[PDB]
């Protein structure tokens, strides 16, 4: 299956997602909305890819 | 033993992310009838087009989930949906 993350992206959220951003400016998740917006890069770069696999 | 913790959401977008990679379960994806009933899931797709930009491409271990999902996104577009979930224009596929 996929992520439960999917539920919250209804287009109602997404209306109100470019407000939000606005607010803001003014792990954390305290709303639905802040599903709307991709996580932050950890500190560790054994993140960072070794290489590729095709 | 082998045991750590849950993943956190970056870990596991990034999971998901790349097991787009591989084309069988993508397959399997577009051949689900509840997902494509709701937005919900074509709305996410979108959302994680966020992994194709730096600083996150850099941790992409799988390339080709990219590119799948750069097209996977723009079909969606044009893409009907039956009434079902039935994604319209692949009903003919085996």
């Amino acid at each position: 299956t996929s992520p439960s993350y999917v539920k919250f992206f209804t287009q109602s959220n997404l209306e109100k997602l470019p407000k939000y951003k606005e607010k803001k400016a003014a792990e954390e998740i305290t709303c639905a909305l802040d599903y709307l917006i991709p996580p932050p890069m950890p500190k560790n770069q054994q993140y960072r890819a070794f290489g590729s696999i095709w | 033993s082998d045991q750590n913790p849950l993943p956190t959401r970056f870990e596991v977008e990034l999971e998901f992310i790349q097991s787009l990679a591989n084309i069988q379960y993508v397959t399997y994806l577009l051949t689900q009838q509840q997902i494509w009933k709701s937005p919900n899931f074509k709305n996410y797709l979108k959302y994680l087009e966020y992994w194709c930009n730096p600083p996150y491409s850099q941790c992409i271990v799988y390339p080709n989930c990219l590119f799948i999902l750069k097209l996977l996104n723009g079909f969606m577009e044009s893409a009907i949906v039956n009434e079902d979930g039935l994604l319209e224009g692949l009903d003919e596929l085996p």
